[PDB]
């Protein structure tokens, strides 16, 4: 199973950040979450293929 | 959500159960379990505390508020009923335990086990509404967990607290006695464990100090079913 | 940081049955704690600030 | 539900020419509350989200 | 403005079967044209700035 | 080129164009391994039903509808038998606030391509659930070169022109003694913003009459 991850992050600057990735597994959207110092103002996981 | 303990916790926690906040609770949690699915069942609320005396408890493991799926909680911390998924905080604890001792991941997550060694798997929240985490915050129930805390703080005998997270953690400021020991990391859950639960050896950290006591050390193996 | 998020998710159980949650006034390490309690296929996982700006 | 008018929880982001940024989160929302709403906004929409409460 | 969306949305028709869609590089206006496409029930529309910062 | 009117000869040269060609093999290809609407012929429709001569007003859409029994060819029109979309249904609540003619029970518009609307769309084709899938394969290519063999034509052509990516075909018309129709797109996320009260059919029908044509009869039948 594989997941679109979008998120939107915020430096102490208020520099900000938007990523969006494909086909990431689980595990690697955990890895990703677990990397993230700056603050979450979005974290959005969504399984591709749902139906 | 009457004082049904049968243990020393009964004459220990008398006291909380007579104020005030505790009884608008209780009514509460009767309107709660009337109208709406609440876990884990009524009779189960207080198992963490039935299972484990202040006398015998060695390390107190805090945990949020009961799973909120059907057939999971029982009245213990990260524990889930013979029959349902292992929750992936739990597996991340298997993994660890598998890192520590070679263990297989067991079929089940039930770890009364743990308790009937003085393993305390105590919730600061002790129930839930059906699929809503954090319903039951602010209820009162923290009163009641904060003077579970206070209590084994007043202990002479020293206790091992393990606060995984910075929720279970904010709960140092109740530990003031330098007798007791924390072991503290971040969450097992999948979202945090990677940043210090893995490698964190909590397991082993535990039996060392019960060694170091002349105590009985924990058997931490689970058992399939 | 404010550290409080709506979490909005959908889950699928092995019937096929699915859920819709929406909790708000969650701090990132509660919907943390929530994401591991999960056994259930997550189909949507969405964490926002609120009060971002 | 059957016989009652669905309903929407509505959370958007806006950034107007200067670059400042707004965001809004809405709950109890019709679809043509929400539709009015969309039609409302001049800035740059960064997020626009409409879910329905009660899927399931 | 980049003027450049992901589109994300979920359906369900009368019989109760649930469709899935993701969209990359539409327009606003796009967006609104496949808006007005659609007769089945929408249970999540999502459009989301490629390139915000 | 199946096409069978007038329109046969004038784009017989747009056929065996290169970009037509690899366009052609893309779609067959496209068929073979996907679902993709509308049936291979229903493609051209909407110039088999509203010939080079017999063209009074010209509708310009997207795409084709992307789920089953919908597209046919046409642009707006479903197929009998479907829900109205909601850009069709606001197009049809302006034809009541006009003529007082009540919601039809089908979105099927060939009454209209039968009296010299040509509803055609930009691009002729779509994957299945994936809207603009076939944006960008040279289907615009040959959409403009209809445009541009009308803007050619001697006797004024009326453009109805619908949101921004329909009225940027406005650089095509040159001739000035062609009439423009512009507004906002009848979808509800736009509608509201000046479709309603537009009038188009009034204002495609005044024109009509100051040409000396027939006008044209919107009234949708049920079926």
């Amino acid at each position: 199973d594989s997941y679109t991850l979008i998120y939107v992050t915020r430096d102490e600057e208020g520099k900000m950040f938007d990523i969006k990735l494909e086909n990431q597994t689980k595990e690697e959207c955990e890895i990703i979450y677990g990397m993230i110092t700056d603050e979450i103002l979005i974290w959005n996981m969504i399984l591709e293929g749902m139906f | 959500m009457e004082n049904v303990l049968k243990n020393d916790w009964g004459p220990l926690l008398a006291t909380e159960f007579e104020k005030e906040y505790y009884r608008k609770l209780a009514d509460f949690l009767k309107e709660e379990y009337s109208t709406h699915v609440v876990y884990p069942k009524v009779e189960d609320i207080f198992n963490a505390l039935q299972y484990t005396s202040y006398e015998n408890t060695k390390v107190v493991i805090l945990g949020q508020d009961p799973y909120h799926g059907p057939n999971q909680a029982h009245g213990l911390s990260f524990s889930v009923q013979p029959g349902v998924k292992t929750p992936p905080s739990l597996l991340n604890m298997y993994k660890e335990l598998r890192d520590e001792y070679g263990y297989e991941i067991p079929n089940n997550g039930y770890l009364v086990k743990w308790a009937e060694q003085g393993v305390l798997l105590l919730n600061t929240v002790l129930t839930v509404r059906q699929s809503e985490a954090n319903s039951h915050k602010g209820k009162g129930w923290e009163h009641f967990t904060d003077r579970v805390i206070e209590l084994l703080n007043e202990r002479e005998k020293p206790v091992i607290f393990i606060l995984w997270g910075r929720h279970a953690q904010a709960k140092k400021k109740l530990i003031t006695n330098p007798n007791h020991h924390i072991i503290e990391s971040v969450h097992p859950s999948p979202l945090s464990a990677r940043r210090g639960f893995f490698g964190s050896k909590p397991y082993s950290k535990v039996n060392t100090i019960l060694a170091n006591m002349g105590e009985r050390e924990i058997d931490w193996e689970i058992p399939n079913l």
